[PDB]
C-alpha cells in the first residue's frame, strides 16, 4: 500500500525531466542544424 | 561518394563490403544505447533523488549477490556481439574468384594507377597519375581538394582486386563509400576486393599523414558499365 | 542480522551510553542501516537522551524518524504508538516548536 | 559477356600482404625460362601472374638487379 | 685504514656533504670551470642555428 | 507496529529495470525508426536498379 | 628553494610546470582549432608546415608535460609519501632529477620548432615521414630527445614507487589495506617500468636510422616501417592506460568522501585495477588493424581488446554503487567526479566500437577517433585532475579557492568542451582525415561548431588562472567569510554542531588529519593503524 | 632511558641533505642531447662537445657517488629496511634493462621469422657471411660461465672473513671482464658485415651492441669495488656497493645465453 | 624549502611582502606560457616568407 503510489510520484516527473537532459546534452546538434541550414 | 554538409551518418553504401559495415555499426550501437541508457538513468536517480538523503546508508559495502551479476553482464553482450563481428572478418577476405586487377601507388603527393591486366588489345599497361587541381586552375564547379584532374574508371558488378603500395612515406588508401582502407606500406603491398554495385563517382580521401602535402591527395573513382569501360580501355 | 537481532543489539548499547557522544554516535548507526528501527529500541533512544540531559538530540530523533519512515500512513500510527513515553519526558517535535 | 581474366585465389598466399606473390611469381617465371624449357603455356602462367599485382618501378628494379648480378634472390637455377 | 679516520671528519663536520671530504677543494673549482662553459656554448650557438649559419 | 524492511532493495530492482526499460525506448527506436528506415531506402533504390532490363 | 630534496617541495614544482606546459599545450590547440574554423588557410597564411609542427607541439605537451607530471609527479610525489605513512620518498635524491630534467625536456622541444625546418611528423613519429631524406634539419632530432628525457624521468619516477610501497609502510598497514590512490600508482609503476624501455629502443633506433644510417627502418635495406607500428604501439596502449589509472584513484577517493560512505567493493576494485594493467599489455595492435595484419591476428585482437571493458565495467558500476545509498554533497570535486562518470563512459562506448577489426577499417585516422580519445583524455584525465586539485588544494596550500567561482569553471569546462568533442564523431563518420590544415567544403559544418567551443574551454582556463590568483592572494580571507566551503564533510543528521568541532575530520586517509599546510617533517614518529 | 632517544631518529628510513648534483646531472643531460643533435647537422664543426658531454656527465656520477659513500660508510642510515630498499630498488631496476633487450630481440624475430623480399629468402642473406658458434664466439660463452663461477666464488668469500680470497678474488674477476671487452673488440674489427649492412647489419650490432655498452660500466663498477676494498670501505655484513655488482653479472649469464642461441646458433 | 612550515612558505613564490604587485608576477608567468606558441608562429612564418 506504501510503495505502490509513493514510489510512483517520485518517478513520474523524473523521467519527464531526465529525457530533457539528454535532449540538451546529446540532442543539441539537432538545433544548430535546424537554425542555420543557409 | 560525396560528403554532405552538417551530416551525421555514413556515406552511401556502394559495396557489400561497405554494406556489411553499416549493419555492424548499427548492430554495435544498438548494444551501446542500452549501456548509455542505463548510465544516463543511473546517474540522474542518484544526483537528484539521493542528494537530499541526509542519513547515509554507510553499511552496504560488499554486495555478493550483485558483484557476480555485473561481471557476467559484459561477458554476455560481448559473447553475443562478437558473432556478427567474426562473420565480417572471415567474409571480407573473399579473393577466391576475382575478375580484375587494378593498382594504386601513392608517391607522397598523388596516386599512380596502372591497369596491368592485358585484356586491352594494345598489350600495354595504362599508367596515369592523379593530381589535385589547384585553386588557380580550379574550374568553376569542381570540389576543392576533393576533385582531381585525372580520375579513375572501374566497371560495375565485377570482382575487382586492388593492389596498394608506395615507394615512399606511408599514406593509406581510403574510400568510405566502398569500405576499402589499406596502409600502402613502402616495403610491401596490400590488396582489397570490393565489388561495386552502382554507377556513380566516389571521392574518398587519403587518411594517413605523409608530409606537407597531406591535404592535396584525393582518390577520385567513378564506376561505369563494362562495355562503357572497354570503350575507355581501348582508347587509353 | 535479522529484525530481532537488530533490536536486541542496539537496545543493549544504549544502556552503557554514559555520555552525550556515545548517544549520538550510537543513535547514528541505529538509523544508518537499510531497515527501519523498531519502537522498542527507539524508546531507549529517548531514555538515553534523558540520561545525558540534552533535549535537541531527542527532537532530532523524531525528525530522523520522519524522513526515514517511507510512508506518512506508517508514521502517524508510529507517532501515536510513542505518545505514551513522549508525554512523560515532554519531548516536542520540530513542527510543533516552529523554530 | 565476361571478357575479363586475371589471376585467381593463389591459396599459398591467401593473406592481404601479396608481396611474396609478386616476388615468387617473378622467381617462378625466370626459373622456368632457364630450366625445363619445353613450351611457354605453363611457363606464362608465372609471366601473366607477375605482370598483375606488381608495380612498374619494381619490375624495372628486378630487371636492373638481375643485370648487374646483384639480384638478392636466387635467379640462376642452372 | 682511513675508514675510522674519515668517520671523525665526516661525522660532526657542520659542512655540506659535498664539501666534507678533505680532498675536495681541488675537486670543485675546475669542475665549476667545465660547468660554466658546457651550459652556455651549446645554447649560444642557437641564435647561430636560427639563421642557417652552420659549420 | 510493522517490521518494515527493504526500502533500498525496493529502490534498486525498481531502479535497475526501469533503466533497461529506458535503455530500450532509445535503442529500439534507433534500430527501427532510423536503421530500418535507412535500409528501407537502400532496398528501394536497388530495386529501382533491377527494374532496368 | 631550487634543489631541496624534500618530496613535498618537489611536487609543488611539478605542479608549477604542469600549468606552464598546460597554457602552452592549449595555446597551440587554440591555433590548431582556429585554423579549422573555415576552409582555406586563414591565420596560417598558406603554410601546411607549422601545422604538423603545432599538432605534435601540442599533443606531446598534453600527454608528457601535463597529464604525466601531474597525476604521477604532481600528486604521487605528494600523496604517496603522505597517505602511506612515509616521511618522504625512498630515493629522495633522484626525486629531484625526475623534475629538473622536465624543463630540460622543454628546451629540447621549444627549440625543436624555432629551428629552420620544424618537426612536421605528428605525435606518432613515423619512420619514413621522419627519415632524413624527408625531414632534413635538426627539428625532429630534438623532438625525439625531449620524448627521451620524459621517458627517463617517469621511469625512475616509478622505481621510486615500488620500493616505497613494498617496505616503507606503517605498522598495521598490511598489503590488503591501502588507499586506492596508492594502488593506482603502484599498479601504474608496474606499467611505467615495463613499457618505457620498449619505447627507448623504438626511438633510438630511429635516431640510428637518421644520422648513422643503420637501416632498422629504412626501406632500402629491408628495414620495415611496420616494425615501428608494433614497437611504438607496444608502449602506446599502456601509456594511455597510465593517464587513467591514477585517474581511477582520485575518483575512488572523491566519490566516497563527498558521499559519506566507504567505496563499494574495495577488494574488488584492486583486483580489477591490475587486470586493466596486465591485460593492457596484450592489446597493442588494435591501433594498426588496417596496416596489413593476418586474418586470425586481427581476429584475436577484436576479441582481446574488448576484454579491457570487463574490469572497467566493475570500476564504474561500483562507483554507481558507492553513491547509491549515501548522501551527496555537491561541491566542486563532486561535480567533476560525477561528470567524469558520464563523459568517460561515453568515451568507452566509442572504444568498443573502434575495438573491432571489422569496424576499424572504416574509422582509422578519421575524426571519429579524435572524438573518442578526447572523451577519455580531456574528460577522463582532466576531469580527474580538476577533481584532484580542488579536493586537495586548501588542505595542501592552506587557502580556500572561492567555491562560488569554481562552479562556473566546471560548467564552462563541461558544456564548453562537449561542444568541441561531440561533433567530431560526425566529421569522422563521413571520413574527414586527421592532421590536415584544410578539408573538403562539406566538412565546414561541424568544424565551425567545434571551433566556437575552443574559445569556451580556454575562457574557463583563463578563469582558472584567476581562481589561482584568488587562492594565493586573499585565500586566507575566504574561510573567514562565506566565500568557500570549509568542511568537506558536513556532519550527520543526529550529530550536534557543538560536538562536531571536537571530532571534525572523519576521514579514511591520513591526508586530511595532517595540518594545512603539512609540516616539513609531518612524520617524525612511526604512526600506527588498527 | 629516553634522553638519548629524544636525540636520535625514530624511523629507520634515510633523510638526505639537499644536494645540488640533482641539477648538475640534469644540465649534463641537456648538453648531452642538445649537442649530440647539433654536430649531426653542423653549427659547431667539430665532434668533441659530445666528448665533453660524456666527461661532465660521468664525473657528476662519481660526485653523486662520493656523497653516497659519505652516507654509506661515514654517516650511515643503512638499516635492514633501507638495505632491502636498494636491494629491491636495483633488482626491480634490472627488470627494465632486461626488457630493453626485448626491444632488440624482437627485431631479430621480425626479419628472420618471416622472410622478406628486399633481402634474400634466407637469413643471413647472400653477400653476408656469419660466424659459426664453433669459433671464437664460443670462447665468449665459456669465459662468462667461468665468470659466473668466480663471482660467487668471491661472493661468499668476502662474507667468509679472509682478505686473501676476498681482495684477490675480485682483481681476477675484473681482468676477466676487460679481457671480455677485447674479444668483443675482435668482431668490431675483424667481422665482415658492418653496422650499415642492412637489417642483418642493424640488429646484430644492436643485440650484441648493447651487450658491449654495459661492460664499460661493469668494469667501471669493479674499478671502485677494488678501490674501496683496498681503502677498507666495504664491510662483510653490510655491502650494497658490492652486492649490486654480483646481480649485474648473475643475470648476465641468462641474457647472453639467450643472446647466443638466436644470434649465432639460430642466426645461421 | 627545508624548514618554516608556515602558510606561504611551502611555495617558491613570494606572495606577500613583494615590492611589485603579485598580479604582475602571476599573470606574467601564465601569459608568458601562453605566448610561447605565438613566437613559434612568428619566427617560422617570417623565415618561411609569410608574415
Ligand atoms: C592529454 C591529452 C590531450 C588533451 C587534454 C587534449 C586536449 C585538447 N585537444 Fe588534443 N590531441 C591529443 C591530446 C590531447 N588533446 C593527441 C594525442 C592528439 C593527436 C595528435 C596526432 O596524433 O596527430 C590531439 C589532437 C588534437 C587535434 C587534431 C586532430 C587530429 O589531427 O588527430 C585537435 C584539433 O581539434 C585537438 C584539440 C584539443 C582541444 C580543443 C583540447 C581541449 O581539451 C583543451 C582545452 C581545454 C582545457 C581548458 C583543459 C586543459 C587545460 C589545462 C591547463 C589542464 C588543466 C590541469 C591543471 C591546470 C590542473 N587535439
Ligand atoms: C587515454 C585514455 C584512453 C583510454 C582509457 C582508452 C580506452 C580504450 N580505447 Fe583508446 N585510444 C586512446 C586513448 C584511450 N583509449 C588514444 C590516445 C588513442 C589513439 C589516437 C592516436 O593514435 O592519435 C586510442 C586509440 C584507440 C583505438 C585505435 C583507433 C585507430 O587509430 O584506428 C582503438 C581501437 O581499438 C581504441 C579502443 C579503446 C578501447 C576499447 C578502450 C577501452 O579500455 C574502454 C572500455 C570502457 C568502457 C566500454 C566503458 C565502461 C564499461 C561499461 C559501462 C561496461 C562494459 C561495456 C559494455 C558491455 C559495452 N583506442
Ligand atoms: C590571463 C589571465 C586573465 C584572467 C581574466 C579572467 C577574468 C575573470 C574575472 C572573474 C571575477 O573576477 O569575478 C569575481 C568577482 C567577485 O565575485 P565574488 O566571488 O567575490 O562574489 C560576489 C557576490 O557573491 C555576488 O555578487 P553580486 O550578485 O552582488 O553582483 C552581480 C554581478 C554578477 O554578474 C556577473 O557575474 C557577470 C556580470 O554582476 C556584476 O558585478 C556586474 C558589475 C559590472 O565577481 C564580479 O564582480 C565580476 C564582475 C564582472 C567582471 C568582468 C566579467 C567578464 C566576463
Ligand atoms: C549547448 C551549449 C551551447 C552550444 C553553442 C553552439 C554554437 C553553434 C554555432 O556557433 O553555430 C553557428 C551556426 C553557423 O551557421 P552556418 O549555417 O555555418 O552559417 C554561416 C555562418 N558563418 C560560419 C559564416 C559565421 O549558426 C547557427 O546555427 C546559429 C544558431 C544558434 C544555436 C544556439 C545553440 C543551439 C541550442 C543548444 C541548446
Ligand atoms: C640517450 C643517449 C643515447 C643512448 C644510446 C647510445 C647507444 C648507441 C651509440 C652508437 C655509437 C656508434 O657510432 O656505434 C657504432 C658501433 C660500431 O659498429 P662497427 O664498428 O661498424 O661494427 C662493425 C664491425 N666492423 C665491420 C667495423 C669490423 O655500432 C654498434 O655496435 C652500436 C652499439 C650500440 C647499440 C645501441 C642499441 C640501442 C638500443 C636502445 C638503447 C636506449 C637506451
Ligand atoms: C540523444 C537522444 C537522441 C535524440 C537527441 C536529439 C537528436 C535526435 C532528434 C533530431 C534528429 O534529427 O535525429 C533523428 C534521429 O536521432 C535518433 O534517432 C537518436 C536516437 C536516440 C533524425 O531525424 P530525421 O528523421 O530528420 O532524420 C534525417 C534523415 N535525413
Ligand atoms: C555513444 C555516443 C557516441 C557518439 C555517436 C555519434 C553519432 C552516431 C550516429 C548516429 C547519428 C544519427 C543521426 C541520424 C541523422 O541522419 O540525422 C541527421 C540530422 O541530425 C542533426 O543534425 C542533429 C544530430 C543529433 C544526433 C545526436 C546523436 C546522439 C547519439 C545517439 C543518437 C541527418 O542530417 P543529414 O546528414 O541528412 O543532413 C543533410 C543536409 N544536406
Ligand atoms: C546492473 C547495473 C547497476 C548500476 C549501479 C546500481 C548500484 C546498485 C547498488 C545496490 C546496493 C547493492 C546491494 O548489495 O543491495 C543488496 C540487494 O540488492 C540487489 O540484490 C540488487 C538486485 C539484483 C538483481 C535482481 C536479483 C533478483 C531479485 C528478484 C526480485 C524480483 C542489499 O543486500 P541486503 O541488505 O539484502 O543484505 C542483507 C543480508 N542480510
Ligand atoms: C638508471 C639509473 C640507476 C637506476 C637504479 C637507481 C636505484 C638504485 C641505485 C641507488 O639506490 O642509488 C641511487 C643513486 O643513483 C643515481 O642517482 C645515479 C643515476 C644517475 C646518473 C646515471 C649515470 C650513468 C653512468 C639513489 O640515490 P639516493 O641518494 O636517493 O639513495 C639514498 C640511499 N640511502
Ligand atoms: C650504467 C648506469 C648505472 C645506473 C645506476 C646503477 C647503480 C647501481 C648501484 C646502486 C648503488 C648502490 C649503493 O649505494 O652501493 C654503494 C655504492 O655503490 C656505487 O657507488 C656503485 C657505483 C657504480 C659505478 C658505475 C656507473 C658508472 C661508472 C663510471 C663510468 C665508467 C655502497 O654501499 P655499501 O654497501 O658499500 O656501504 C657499506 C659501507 N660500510
Ligand atoms: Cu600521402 Cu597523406
Ligand atoms: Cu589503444
Amino acid at each position: 500500500e506504501s510503495w505502490v503510489i509513493t514510489e510512483g510520484r517520485r518517478l513520474i516527473p523524473e523521467i519527464f525531466q531526465w529525457s530533457a537532459v539528454l535532449s540538451v546534452c546529446l540532442g543539441w546538434p539537432g538545433a544548430v542544424y535546424f537554425f542555420s541550414k543557409a | 561518394d560525396v560528403p554532405t554538409p552538417y551530416a551525421c551518418y555514413f556515406q552511401d553504401s556502394a559495396t557489400p563490403n561497405q554494406e556489411g559495415i553499416l549493419e555492424l555499426h548499427d548492430n554495435i550501437m544498438f548494444y551501446l544505447l542500452v549501456i548509455l541508457g542505463l548510465v544516463s538513468w543511473m546517474l540522474y536517480t542518484i544526483v537528484m533523488t539521493y542528494s537530499k538523503n541526509p542519513i547515509a546508508y554507510k553499511y552496504i559495502k560488499h554486495g555478493q549477490t550483485i558483484e557476480v551479476i555485473w561481471t557476467i553482464f559484459p561477458a554476455v553482450i560481448l559473447l553475443i556481439i562478437a558473432f556478427p563481428s567474426f562473420i565480417l572478418l572471415y567474409l571480407c577476405d573473399e579473393v577466391i574468384s576475382p575478375a580484375m586487377t587494378i593498382k594504386a601507388i601513392g608517391y607522397q603527393w598523388y596516386w599512380k594507377y596502372e591497369y596491368s591486366d592485358f585484356i586491352n588489345d594494345s598489350g600495354e599497361t595504362v599508367e596515369f597519375e592523379s593530381y589535385v587541381i589547384p585553386d588557380e586552375l580550379l574550374e568553376e564547379g569542381q570540389l576543392r581538394l576533393l576533385d582531381t584532374d585525372t580520375s579513375m574508371v572501374v566497371p560495375v558488378d565485377t570482382h575487382i582486386r586492388f593492389v596498394v603500395t608506395a615507394a615512399d612515406v606511408i599514406h593509406d588508401f581510403a574510400i568510405p563509400s566502398l569500405g576499402i582502407k589499406v596502409d600502402a606500406t613502402p616495403g610491401r603491398l596490400n590488396q582489397v576486393s570490393a565489388l561495386i554495385q552502382r554507377e556513380g563517382v566516389f571521392y574518398g580521401a587519403c587518411s594517413e599523414l605523409c608530409g606537407t602535402g597531406h591535404a592535396n591527395m584525393p582518390i577520385k573513382i567513378e564506376a561505369v558499365s563494362l562495355p562503357k569501360f572497354l570503350e575507355w580501355l581501348n582508347e587509353q | 542480522e535479522t529484525f530481532e537481532e537488530f533490536t536486541a543489539r542496539y537496545e543493549k548499547e544504549f544502556d552503557e551510553a554514559y555520555d552525550l557522544f556515545e548517544v549520538q554516535r550510537v543513535l547514528n548507526n541505529c538509523f544508518s542501516y537499510d531497515l527501519v528501527p523498531a519502537p522498542a529500541v527507539i524508546e531507549k533512544a529517548l531514555r538515553a537522551a534523558r540520561r545525558v540531559n540534552d533535549l535537541p538530540t531527542a527532537i532530532r530523533v523524531f525528525e530522523a524518524l520522519k524522513y526515514k519512515v517511507e510512508n506518512e500512513d506508517q508514521y502517524k500510527a508510529y507517532l501515536d504508538e510513542l505518545k505514551d513515553v513522549r508525554q512523560e519526558l515532554g519531548v516536542p517535535l520540530k513542527e510543533e516548536l516552529f523554530p | 559477356n565476361s571478357p575479363l581474366h586475371t589471376v585467381g585465389f593463389d591459396a599459398r598466399f591467401p593473406q592481404q600482404n601479396q608481396t611474396k606473390h609478386c616476388w615468387q611469381s617473378y622467381v617462378d617465371y625466370h626459373k622456368c625460362v632457364n630450366m625445363k624449357g619445353e613450351d611457354f603455356a605453363p611457363c606464362k602462367v608465372f609471366w601473366k601472374t607477375y605482370n598483375a599485382l606488381c608495380p612498374l618501378d619494381w619490375i624495372e628494379k628486378w630487371d636492373d638487379q638481375r643485370e648487374k648480378g646483384i639480384f638478392a634472390g636466387d635467379i640462376n637455377s642452372d | 685504514n682511513k675508514v675510522i679516520q674519515l668517520q671523525k671528519i665526516f661525522q660532526s663536520s657542520t659542512k655540506p656533504l659535498w664539501w666534507r671530504h678533505p680532498r675536495s677543494a681541488l675537486y670543485l673549482y675546475p669542475f665549476y670551470a667545465i660547468f660554466a662553459v658546457a651550459v652556455v656554448t651549446p645554447l649560444l650557438y642557437i641564435p647561430n642555428a636560427i639563421r642557417g649559419i652552420k659549420a | 507496529i510493522a517490521p518494515i524492511t527493504g526500502t533500498i532493495k525496493r529502490r534498486v530492482i525498481m531502479d535497475i529495470v526501469l533503466g533497461f526499460s529506458l535503455g530500450g525506448v532509445m535503442a529500439s527506436y534507433w534500430w527501427w525508426g532510423f536503421h530500418m528506415d535507412k535500409i528501407n531506402k537502400r532496398e528501394k533504390f536497388y530495386a529501382e536498379l533491377a527494374e532496368r532490363k | 628553494w631550487l634543489y631541496s630534496t624534500n618530496a613535498k617541495d618537489i611536487a609543488v614544482l611539478y605542479f608549477m610546470l604542469a600549468i606552464f606546459s598546460g597554457m602552452a599545450g592549449t595555446a597551440m590547440s587554440l591555433i590548431i582549432r582556429l585554423e579549422l574554423a573555415a576552409p582555406g588557410s586563414q591565420y596560417l597564411h598558406g603554410n601546411s608546415q607549422l601545422f604538423n609542427v603545432l599538432v605534435v607541439g601540442h599533443a606531446v605537451l598534453m600527454i608528457f608535460f601535463l597529464v604525466m607530471p601531474a597525476l604521477i609527479g604532481g600528486f604521487g610525489n605528494y600523496l604517496l609519501p603522505l597517505m602511506i605513512g612515509a616521511t618522504d620518498t625512498a630515493f629522495p635524491r633522484i626525486n629531484n632529477i625526475a623534475f629538473w630534467v622536465l624543463p630540460m625536456g622543454l628546451v629540447c622541444l621549444v627549440t625543436s620548432t624555432l629551428v629552420e625546418s620544424g618537426a612536421g611528423t605528428g605525435w606518432t613519429v613515423y619512420p619514413p615521414l621522419s627519415s632524413i631524406q624527408a625531414h632534413s634539419g635538426p627539428s625532429v632530432d630534438l623532438a625525439i630527445f625531449a620524448l627521451h628525457l620524459t621517458s627517463i624521468s617517469s621511469l625512475l619516477g616509478a622505481i621510486n614507487f615500488i620500493v616505497t610501497t613494498l617496505n616503507m609502510r606503517t605498522n598495521g598497514m598490511t598489503m590488503h589495506k591501502l588507499p586506492l590512490f596508492v594502488w593506482s600508482i603502484f599498479i601504474t609503476a608496474f606499467l611505467l617500468l615495463l613499457s618505457l624501455p620498449v619505447l627507448s629502443a623504438g626511438i633510438t633506433m630511429l635516431l640510428l636510422d637518421r644520422n648513422f644510417n643503420t637501416s632498422f627502418f629504412e626501406v632500402s635495406g629491408g628495414g620495415d616501417p611496420i616494425l615501428y607500428e608494433h614497437l611504438f604501439w607496444f608502449f602506446g596502449h599502456p601509456e594511455v592506460y597510465i593517464l587513467i589509472i591514477p585517474g581511477f584513484g582520485i575518483i575512488s577517493h572523491v566519490v566516497s568522501t563527498y558521499s559519506k560512505k566507504p567505496v563499494f567493493g574495495e577488494i574488488s576494485m584492486v583486483y580489477a585495477m591490475a587486470s586493466i594493467g596486465l591485460l593492457g599489455f596484450l592489446v597493442w595492435s588494435h591501433h594498426m588493424y588496417i596496416v596489413g595484419l593476418d586474418a586470425d591476428t586481427r581476429a584475436y585482437f577484436t576479441s582481446a581488446t574488448m576484454i579491457i571493458a570487463i574490469p572497467t565495467g566493475i570500476k564504474i558500476f561500483s562507483w554507481l554503487a558507492t553513491i547509491h545509498g549515501g548522501s551527496i554533497r555537491l561541491a566542486t570535486p563532486m561535480l567533476y567526479a560525477i561528470a567524469f562518470l558520464f563523459l568517460f563512459t561515453m568515451g568507452g562506448l566509442t572504444g568498443v566500437a573502434l575495438a573491432n577489426a571489422s569496424l576499424d577499417v572504416a574509422f582509422h585516422d578519421t575524426y571519429y577517433v579524435v572524438g573518442h580519445f578526447h572523451y577519455v583524455l580531456s574528460m577522463g584525465a582532466i576531469f580527474s585532475l580538476f577533481a584532484g586539485y580542488y579536493y586537495w588544494s586548501p588542505q595542501i596550500l592552506g587557502l580556500n579557492y572561492n567555491e562560488k567561482l569554481a562552479q562556473i569553471q566546471f560548467w564552462l569546462i563541461f558544456i564548453g568542451a562537449n561542444v568541441i568533442f561531440f561533433p567530431m564523431h560526425f566529421l569522422g563518420i563521413n571520413g574527414m582525415p586527421r592532421r590536415i590544415p584544410d578539408y573538403p567544403d562539406a566538412f565546414a559544418g561541424w568544424n565551425y561548431v567545434a571551433s566556437i567551443g575552443s574559445f569556451i574551454a580556454t575562457l574557463s582556463l583563463f578563469l582558472f588562472i584567476y581562481i589561482l590568483y584568488d587562492q594565493l592572494v586573499n585565500g586566507l580571507n575566504n574561510k573567514v567569510n562565506n566565500k568557500s566551503v570549509i568542511y568537506n564533510k558536513a556532519p550527520d543528521f543526529v550529530e550536534s554542531n557543538t560536538i562536531f568541532n571536537l571530532n571534525t575530520v572523519k576521514s579514511s586517509s591520513i591526508e586530511f588529519l595532517l595540518t594545512s599546510p603539512p609540516a616539513v617533517h609531518s612524520f617524525n614518529t612511526p604512526a600506527v593503524q588498527s | 632511558t629516553h634522553l638519548e632517544r629524544s636525540r636520535h631518529q625514530q624511523h629507520p628510513f634515510h633523510m638526505v641533505m639537499p644536494s645540488p648534483w640533482p641539477i648538475v646531472v640534469s644540465f649534463a643531460l641537456l648538453s648531452l642531447a642538445l649537442s649530440t643533435a647539433l654536430t649531426m647537422h653542423g653549427y659547431i664543426g667539430n665532434m668533441n662537445m659530445v666528448y665533453l658531454a660524456l666527461f661532465v656527465l660521468l664525473t657528476s656520477s662519481i660526485l653523486w657517488f662520493r656523497d653516497i659513500v659519505a652516507e654509506a660508510t661515514y654517516l650511515g642510515d643503512h638499516t635492514m629496511a633501507v638495505r632491502k630498499g636498494i636491494n629491491l630498488g636495483f633488482l626491480m631496476f634490472v627488470l627494465s634493462e632486461v626488457l630493453i633487450f626485448a626491444g632488440l630481440f624482437w627485431a631479430y624475430f621480425h626479419s628472420a621469422m618471416s622472410p622478406d623480399v628486399t633481402l634474400g629468402a634466407c637469413w643471413p642473406p647472400v653477400g653476408i657471411e656469419a660466424v659459426q658458434p664453433t669459433e671464437l664466439p664460443l670462447l665468449n660463452t665459456i669465459i662468462l660461465l667461468s665468470s659466473g663461477a668466480t663471482v660467487t666464488y668471491s661472493h661468499h668469500a668476502l662474507i667468509a672473513g679472509n682478505r686473501n680470497k676476498a681482495l684477490s678474488g675480485l682483481l681476477i674477476t675484473f681482468w676477466l671482464i676487460v679481457i671480455f671487452v677485447t674479444c668483443q673488440y675482435i668482431e668490431y674489427t675483424n667481422a665482415a658485415f658492418t653496422i650499415s649492412d642492412g637489417v642483418y647489419g642493424s640488429v646484430f650490432y644492436a643485440g650484441t651492441g648493447l651487450h658491449f655498452l654495459h661492460m664499460v660500466m661493469l668494469a667501471a663498477m669493479l674499478g671502485v669495488n677494488y678501490w674501496r676494498m683496498r681503502n677498507y670501505h666495504l664491510t662483510a655484513g653490510h655491502h650494497v656497493g658490492y652486492e649490486t655488482t654480483i646481480i649485474y653479472t648473475h643475470v648476465l649469464d641468462v641474457i647472453w645465453l639467450f643472446l647466443y642461441v638466436v644470434f649465432y646458433w639460430w642466426g645461421v | 624549502v627545508h624548514f618554516k612550515d608556515g602558510v606561504y612558505e611551502n611555495i617558491p613564490f613570494k606572495v606577500k611582502g613583494r615590492k611589485t604587485p603579485y598580479a604582475l608576477s602571476h599573470f606574467g608567468f601564465f601569459a608568458i606560457g601562453f605566448a610561447v606558441p605565438f613566437v613559434a608562429c612568428y619566427v617560422q612564418l617570417k623565415k618561411s616568407g609569410a608574415f
